[PDB]
């Protein structure tokens, strides 16, 4: 990609960098800074830099859309984000989800989907 | 021996000498008691903080009335909401408590008689060297002073009693310019 | 007004009076009707003098208890409005508003529900306590949310899933009722439980002891040792009273 500058110039950036995750390009919040605007304001200390091995984390956001929905018999699904692997809490408070509604619904710490079997 | 040693070498846990190191070790040794101080590594620290078995069944502790679910109310154990107030005495509180008496104590008129009594103490109507003053024997020896007329001393809260150990039971020897205490 | 109280009034006034005051105690005077039902072997609507007594009542207008009078647990003589009596105070008891009251009961409409001991009378408290979760107006917080924490109270205490420290639980969430309700209708959801824990403890304990040892222990909230949330749902332990 190719990122004017403000002061005319130009600023070459390849594709694999420009994506604002690895899984990802588009921003997933309206106050995002895109990787365009960063650059475009930062090269200064992007310069001599490698971008191959700056921090590039996938995104949770596309993540969590690919996990399958679960199902429950009755207007309320629990939550709990417990290992159940190891002792203690480890996970995120109990959340009772209403899902008599004809959607999904998500707990609101985890985004994890719940249904009325149907 | 003392409640407080000496110790052998075959209970510190330390690692030490083997076989004719040893004999050698304690022929060669100022205190052969002592320890090389290097800790046994199949005991210290074994199994390891991060693999201990007792964090599986580990629950938060409690103790009985307090974990008491049915007659547990917290206005009986909220000891915060029942702070001791910073009591304030000025010369006029303590004039009246001269002239007049207290609770325990009474010398007052009954009625509204008496409430105006208070009244001219809550206002500057007698000083306090006036009743000072005005205050019989009974009065002084034994609401400022003592029964005995002695003066009261700086109070203790919890008083200690010191006692003084000597010879063989003490940490350093006569010798030392060093004593104990208990 | 109630129905009744309006339609004696004429015959009251026609008849002069003083002869209602010469039927029955001192302070409870008169006529009432009587609606016995439950495990009776001739169930009957009936209209007698009031302080007759309980026992004169089951076993002459109707009769008697069905499987005799010592097959008897239990009484509530107001309908579930009331707490439920015992066969000790079956005896010599008046059926007035007074002698009820000095038993830590009392009259309500004068329906009376008997229950022998081949009954499962935590089933009918329960049922009381679905009842009255089904009928409050939803208004004042405490009926709103106490009825629904007793019904799953004692949905467990039917099957054993609890503690028996949970039964003083039980005492203080009635408590949380018993006078800071609009209505009556809190009261009236509290007091058959105060009855059931006054009376019939030990029947409670013995099906907590039943649980744990044809199922497995417990802890506080029937919560078992393996039970967690798996995939939405509740699965290592039994789940009371869910139908939806
Ligand atoms: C030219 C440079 C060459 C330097 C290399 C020398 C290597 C060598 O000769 O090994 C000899 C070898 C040294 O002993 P080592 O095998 O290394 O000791 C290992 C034992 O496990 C030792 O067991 P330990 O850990 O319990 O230590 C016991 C120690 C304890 O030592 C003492 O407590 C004695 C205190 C010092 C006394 C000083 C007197 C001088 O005694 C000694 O080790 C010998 C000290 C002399 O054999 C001799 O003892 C000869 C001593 C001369
Ligand atoms: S106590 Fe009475 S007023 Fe209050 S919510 Fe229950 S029914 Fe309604
Ligand atoms: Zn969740």
């Amino acid at each position: 990609k190719s990122i004017i500058s403000y002061n005319g110039n130009t600023i070459e950036i390849p594709e694999e960098y420009t994506k604002q995750a690895p899984n990802r390009d588009s921003t997933w919040a309206p106050a995002q800074a895109s990787k365009t605007e960063i650059y475009k304001n930062n090269m200064v200390r992007f310069e001599q830099k490698d971008l191959s091995k700056q921090p590039m984390p996938y995104a949770g956001i596309e993540l969590i859309a690919q996990q399958p929905v679960r199902f429950v018999h009755g207007n309320t699904a629990v939550c709990d984000g417990a290992n159940h692997n190891g002792p203690g809490a480890q996970g995120h408070p109990k959340i009772f989800i209403n899902v008599d509604a004809p959607g999904s619904h998500a707990c609101q710490y985890c985004g994890t989907r719940y249904e009325k079997e149907h | 021996m003392l409640p407080g040693g000496p110790v052998p070498v075959f209970k510190k846990y330390t690692v030490g000498s083997k076989g004719i190191w040893e004999k050698l070790r304690v022929l060669l040794a100022i205190a052969p008691n002592r320890s090389t101080g290097n800790p046994i590594v199949p005991l210290y620290r074994v199994p390891t903080p991060g693999s201990r078995p007792e964090a599986n069944v580990y629950q938060d502790p409690s103790s009985y009335p307090t974990n008491d679910i049915a007659e547990n109310p917290y206005w009986k154990r909220d000891h915060r909401r029942a702070y001791p107030q910073t009591a304030f005495f000025d010369q006029k509180t303590v004039t009246g408590l001269l002239e007049l008496g207290s609770e325990a104590t009474p010398r007052i008129a009954d009625g509204e008689a008496g409430t105006k009594a208070l009244a001219n103490i809550a206002n500057g109507g007698v000083s306090f060297t006036q009743a000072l003053g005005k205050s019989s024997k009974d009065v002084i020896y034994g609401e400022v002073l003592t029964v005995n007329g002695l003066p009261p001393v700086a109070p203790t809260l919890a008083p200690k009693q010191w006692k003084i150990i000597e010879g063989e039971a003490a940490i350093y020897p006569k010798g030392y310019p060093c004593r104990t205490f208990h | 007004t109630n129905v009744e109280t309006v339609a004696v009034a004429p015959t009251i006034l026609r008849r002069g009076g003083d002869w209602f005051a010469s039927f029955g105690r001192e302070r409870n005077s008169g006529t009432k009707l009587f609606c016995i039902s439950g495990n009776v072997n001739e169930p009957c609507t009936v209209e007698e003098e009031m302080s007759i007594p309980l026992r004169e009542l089951l076993e002459k207008h109707c009769g008697g208890i069905k499987g005799g009078w010592d097959n008897l647990l239990g009484v509530i003589p107001g309908g579930c409005s009331v707490p439920i009596l015992p066969k000790n105070i079956c005896e010599d008891v008046l059926m007035d508003f007074d002698a009820l009251k000095d038993v830590q009961s009392g009259l309500g409409t004068a329906a009376v529900i008997v229950i022998n001991k081949q009954q499962d009378v935590i089933r009918a408290i329960q049922r009381f306590a679905a009842f009255y979760k089904h009928e409050s107006c939803g208004q004042c917080t405490p009926c709103r949310e106490g009825t629904t924490w007793l019904l799953k109270a004692m949905d467990r205490f039917r099957t054993g899933q609890a503690k028996e420290r949970e039964i003083d639980m039980l005492y203080e969430l009635t408590k949380d009722i018993e006078g800071h309700t609009i209505c009556a209708l809190g009261d009236a959801a509290a007091w058959p439980i105060q009855g059931l824990i006054r009376n019939f403890r030990p029947e409670m304990e013995t099906r907590m002891k039943k649980f744990h040892d044809e199922v497995g222990a417990v802890s506080v909230g029937g919560w078992m040792k393996d039970a967690r949330v798996e995939k939405g749902k509740v699965v290592g332990a039994p789940l009371p009273g869910v139908h939806h």
